[PDB]
């Protein structure tokens, strides 16, 4: 299919018009972030030669 | 085959037909005694970054 960009959405826009939030959630958007590498080292002469 | 290691019985069975087996690395991982047909595992000598 050809996909959605998300629902259409006309807002209700004029001159005099204005949507004041009567109500609130609090949420709690859990954000994920790698940090350290797994700390590889080499011995590339026993890699390389055995 | 020619190598160096640690030498130890070994607890995963060789079907009958099998002489060695191999590391993912291609080197070796255990092998049959050509006179008495028990496994050993060879385990590579301990090594570290002094
Ligand atoms: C604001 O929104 C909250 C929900 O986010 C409303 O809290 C609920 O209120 C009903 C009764 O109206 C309770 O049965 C629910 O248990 C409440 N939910 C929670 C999570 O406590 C709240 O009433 C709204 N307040 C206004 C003034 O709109
Ligand atoms: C060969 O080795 C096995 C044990 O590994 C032994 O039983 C056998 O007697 C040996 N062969 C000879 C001719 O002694």
């Amino acid at each position: 299919y050809t996909m959605s960009l998300g629902a259409e959405n006309s807002v209700a826009y004029s001159n005099n018009s204005i949507a004041i939030p009567t109500n609130f959630t609090i949420s709690v958007t859990t954000e994920i972030l790698p940090v350290s590498m797994t700390k590889t080292s080499v011995d590339c002469t026993m890699y390389i030669c055995g | 085959l020619t190598g160096t290691g640690v030498l130890t019985e070994s607890n995963k069975k060789f079907l009958p037909f099998q002489q060695f087996g191999r590391d993912i690395a291609d080197t070796t991982d255990a092998v049959r005694d050509p006179q008495t047909l028990e496994i050993l595992d060879i385990t590579p000598c301990s090594f570290g970054g002094v």
